[PDB]
RNA sequence: AUAAGGGAAGUCGGCAAAAUAGAUCCGUAACUUCGGGAAAAGGAUUGGCUCUAAGGGUUGGGCACGUUGCGGCGUGCGGUUAACAACCAACUUAGAACUGGUACGGACAGGGGGAAUCUGACUGUCUAAUUAAAACAUAGCAUU
RNA sequence: GCGGGUAAACGGCGGGAGUAACUAUGACUCUCUUAAGGUAGCCAAAUGCCUCGUCAUCUAAUUAGUGACGCGCAUGAAUGG
RNA sequence: GUAUUGGCCAGCCGUGGUGACAACGGGUAACGGAGGGUUAGGGCUCGACCCCGGAGAAGGAGCCUGAGAAACGGCUACUACA
RNA sequence: GGUAAUUCCAGCUCCAAUAGCGUAUAUUAAAGUUGUUGAGGUUAAAAAGCUCGUAGUUGAACCUUGGGCCUAGCCCGCCGGUACUGGCUGGGCUGGGCCUUUCCUUCUGGAGAACCGCAUGCCGGUGUGUCGGGGAACCAGGACUUUUACUCUGAACAAAUUAGAUCGCUUAAAGAAGGCCUAUGCUUGAAUACAUUAGCAUGGAAUAAUAGAAUAGGACGUGUGGUUCUAUUUUGUUGGUUUCUAGGACCGCCGUAAUGAUUAAUAGGGACAGUCGGGGGCGUCAGUAUUCAAUUGUCAGAGGUGAAAUUCUUGGAUUUAUUGAAGACUAACAACUGCGAAAGCAUUCGCCAAGGAUGUUUUCAUUAAUCAGGAACGAAAGUUAGGGGAUCGAAGACGAUCAGAUACCGUCGUAGUCUUAACCAUAAACUAUGCCGAUUAGGGAUCGGACGGCGUUUAUUUUUGACCCGUUCGGCACCUUACGAUAAAUCAAAAUGUUUGGGCUCCUGGGGGAGUAUGGUCGCAAGGCUGAAACUUAAAGAAAUUG
RNA sequence: AAAGUUAUCCAAACUCGGUCGUUUAGAGGAAGUAAAAGUCGUAACAAGGUCUCCGUAGGUGAACCUGCGGAGGGAUCAUUU
């Protein structure tokens, strides 16, 4: 209750919604386009990078593990970030300069469970396919 | 202050009936409030209606005989084309079969089923069920 | 309920239904304008000039006896106000204020008062000029006000 | 007083010398006690000759009577020249053409500038004949 | 002589041991000690002996210059900061 | 001067024009439209792309012929590549 | 998931979609979690400290209604007859004509009807004819008509796309094709609606604005005078001149007429009368108490605490009576009571201007509501210069307590506490509840004004004042109840909201980071106003129930 | 009538200076979030053992303490001549 009701107050009922539709958090991050400025990728789906070296993550608090991720530099932009291996045994794989192909967890930018800080997962390895080599579908090339 | 006489009479109306009584006073009379009063007393929603003349504006004492549910005004007068007069009946209108929706047009002011007969439109001004 | 505080009374005068002169009054209202005008050269304004009429002998409404209000019977013959009283009246009050402010110069009360005065005036004063009452140069300077009262 | 190429490599130290300089028009930062800094920094023009335009002063104003050696006053009026005519007089400012061995504040006269630290607030004063400064004085503040 | 007041009066304003799941440091604690034990600030400064102190900047090269660090031989509040 | 109007340009003379009903300036991962996707009604979002209009031929300027070009499978010059 | 894992790695079995299924990013529905339709703001996120006011939005009632006849076009019911047809004094719906004081502008021309007679001819009607009294309607042309918004119907406007009609491409997404006996032939289709803002015409005349006669500068007349301009053809032709006549502009005299002004809002402003209040400003008067000082009498302890100590004392402390000075403050009366826009305001008297309510057969006539920016006031502490400095007491110094005590307790004590002239602009500035207007239920108390009444009291006494009973207008509040509302606590508003629209302004969108960084602006400073992002998380929070 | 030549106009390009926008290195200083067997106290929730909170000013290893003016979200809806 509040609002103008007359038939000549088109301007001002314009404007509220103008203002008052920045306070939206989905609306106001897409406004601003932040994905294209701090996100890593730049408003893509994928990437490829460079593996670095590899690197074990402690589980949260409840649990106890060691959750096994890895260090990528971006070809793209040359940026660091920290990617998660999936599977059972998965790291055995995967060498030193590799030429990994990334994704999301599909959080929308969170983290993903009892892994902290960690926003991205390994795809591809050599141009083969992660799972496909898991199944013994297909042999990694030299 | 007083920007809508109508609405102040129909809402007048409108609580004596839900507390049970039979008779109404309504302080300020005007045209369209008794143009008003008489598309309600054709359909036997009212009885007999008399204004009382002071020199000021004049009263109307209404008698009530139940069979009233509500009354209402729509308080910008919105203007309505006659091919989408059908949006508004799905709007505030309990069923198809009764209620009245109260239009003014060029030829007086009217209920929507008569309007659709004569080929006419105009602003809605109210509702009455 | 009230232009500038928060009361709410409802003060007022009731006229009645009858709009005739009752029987006993028997005066003509030739006699009645030829009355008026002379106690308006005296000095009385038109406010005044009613309750003289009623309250000392006979006339309750000078316009049931003669058809015409008192302000307009007064312009027909040439003595009306140069400018309107209810105007006239708020000037006089606003004067009587600064006179006595700048002898208490830390009355912060009366400061606010007189805040109220003047924009009413200006208010009641916009009204006129639009109606053609007042020129449409007029306006009030505070300097050379004190001479329009007296 | 002048010097090819280099431009402080000299020296305790840019000591001495050189460079800038008038007027008209553009442009001008950090900081600040909002007064300043500021001529900040940094650019353009300048002769001769033949022309054009602008900036002022003085005296004249139509009828109708009376005085007077073509006229000076007394007046009685009317009109506001859609501002005309004659004469007189110095300088200051702006613009155009042509011209030259591209030169022109042609001698004289005539500020080098910028980023920072230490120290006294400023103007002022003293060891005449080796020391002019951070020294003395000052307004302001406090005590007896 | 005995007894009070007064620091914008003259002037003054400290040492030794232990102690935090890698070293290091010491918020914390015991101890001697008197008129009080340097507070807010500031610094290799015209005030620092060791000293051309350590780090950064300026240069091909800097005992010089500037910005930081401070147990300061011997900085410091109208002897004014 | 132009195919013609026009502060389009040259002289002389006035002091104006836009703005809280949002001027001016900055952003656009911006060619505009017919239209695509999703639906009780009201809406939200996309449109380089077969149709219509505008602009460009590595970056800028200049010009010849001709009814029609400031053309690049036409010419001249500079800058960058070769 | 920590030794018998319905959740990991495997073997069986089963479930879902199926020539397809999983994953990542973008976007829509779900979202009444962006809310015009349609969202919260007492306590869960959120009403600016308060008032004035410009843009902007919104604004009371009133001017030709009704009735009486005729007639048409479309439906239904009934009757009867053969899907058809007629009728009902059929009842309805839409429309067109007349009289009621109202009806419908006007001139020219065109062609020509109806109603009329004229004579000529058939079985009381008719072509009669360049016959005339005569133009219903129609067409073309000229003049007059307050102006916008709104709605109805037209015109003009692109193909494709969307909706949609037709035809068995073997069905279908498509396509615009096809069909008939047999044909040296015939025949058809390629519809229609929508866009929708702006622009051009037509009918309607409710709703919402606007204009007109008040210093008459008003309307009308073949009434009657003037002075100015323009000039068609007629007197052969041209030029010059005049009269009459026709038109326009302007100004007099006379006449005609019902000669021209809507209410006075339980809207608003102003005036008047008797009052009321701890509302504001300046000056002045009084009260005891606390501290200090002087005089006076006596003699050993006084202070303070749960218990002690520091401190003061025969240099007479503490206590007792009289007198003096200084600064601050107004006890009891004092309350579910009063005033002010809020902050706030309590001893007496004098002066100065202001305000609410009530009363009224005064006056003006829409002058009004709320407000982005903008402006006035704004406790306490704090800041700049003077005056004052009794009491309390931030900082500071000591005594105890305690394992420690930079505190709570005790003795001292600086700024401050008070006032004048200027700054600051924040509070749990709270009713955690914005402003105007209407309606909705019973009750008894109370403050201010008016009106009515039986008595008591009382005075140079009546009328007035005090007390008692009842009605009414305006306030600060309270009790019961729930037809109502909410998650509940609870509420006469927090009700009249899924059966949702009386007007207007501001603020909020899960918890942290954060009222922080940076830029701007105001201030002497302390600080005020405006106000992000990176990153991180599955819960924080409200009301009530059992332990 | 070709080469050549005088004066305007349209003007690419380079050099120097000013200004705006994006990205990025830096001794040292001061915050936030998370993690872990850390050290020192016990501020808040009961009258949390000095009732809690708000604006302002000062002080202290740390939570915090004290002065002045408020609020009840309190531990009181209440005391008579």
């Amino acid at each position: 209750g509040g609002k103008p009701r007359g038939l000549n107050a088109a301007r001002k009922l314009r404007n509220n919604r103008r203002e008052q539709r920045w306070a939206d958090l989905q609306y106001k991050k897409r406004a601003l386009g932040t994905a294209y400025k701090s996100s890593p990728f730049g408003g893509s789906s994928h990437a490829k990078g460079i593996v670095l070296e590899k690197v074990g993550v402690e589980a949260k608090q409840p649990n106890s593990a060691i959750r096994k991720c890895v260090r990528v530099q971006l070809i793209k932009n040359g940026k660091k970030v920290t990617a998660f291996v999936p599977n059972d045994g998965c790291l055995n794989f995967v060498d030193e300069n590799d030429e990994v192909l990334l994704a999301g967890f599909g959080r929308k930018g969170k983290a993903k469970g009892d892994i902290p800080g960690v926003r991205f997962k390994v795809v591809k390895v050599s141009g083969v396919g992660l799972l496909a080599l898991w199944k013994e579908k297909k042999e990694k090339p030299r | 202050v007083r920007t809508s006489v109508l609405h102040d009479a129909l809402n007048s109306i409108n609580n004596a009936e839900k507390m049970g009584k039979r008779q109404v006073m309504i302080r300020p009379s005007s045209k369209v409030i008794v143009k008003f009063l008489q598309v309600m007393q054709r359909h036997g929603y009212i009885g007999e209606f008399e204004e009382v003349d002071n020199h000021r504006s004049g009263k109307i004492v209404v008698q009530l005989n139940g069979r009233l549910n509500k009354c209402g005004v729509i308080s910008p007068r919105y203007n309505v084309r006659l091919a989408e007069l059908e949006k508004w009946v799905t709007k505030l209108l309990p069923a198809r079969q009764f209620g009245y929706v109260i239009l003014t047009t060029s030829a007086g002011i009217m209920d929507h089923e008569e309007a659709r007969r004569k080929h006419v439109a105009g602003k809605i001004i109210g509702f009455f069920y | 309920g009230r232009l500038h505080s928060k009361g709410k009374g409802i003060s007022a005068s009731a006229i009645p239904y009858s709009r005739n002169p009752p029987a006993w009054l028997k005066t003509t209202p030739e006699q009645v304008v030829e009355q008026i005008c002379k106690l308006a050269r005296k000095g009385a304004t038109p406010s005044q000039i009613g309750v003289i009429l009623r309250d000392s002998h006979g006339i309750a409404q000078v316009k049931v006896v003669t058809g015409n209000k008192i302000l307009r019977i007064l312009k027909s013959n040439g003595l009306a106000p140069d400018i309107p009283e209810d105007l006239y009246f708020l000037i006089k009050k606003a004067v009587a204020v600064r006179k006595h402010l700048e002898r208490n110069r830390k009355d912060k009360d009366s400061k606010f008062r007189l805040i109220l005065i003047e924009s009413r005036i200006h208010r009641l004063a916009r009204y006129y000029k639009t109606v053609g009452v007042l020129p449409p140069t007029w306006k009030y300077e505070s300097s050379t006000a004190s001479t329009l009262v007296a």
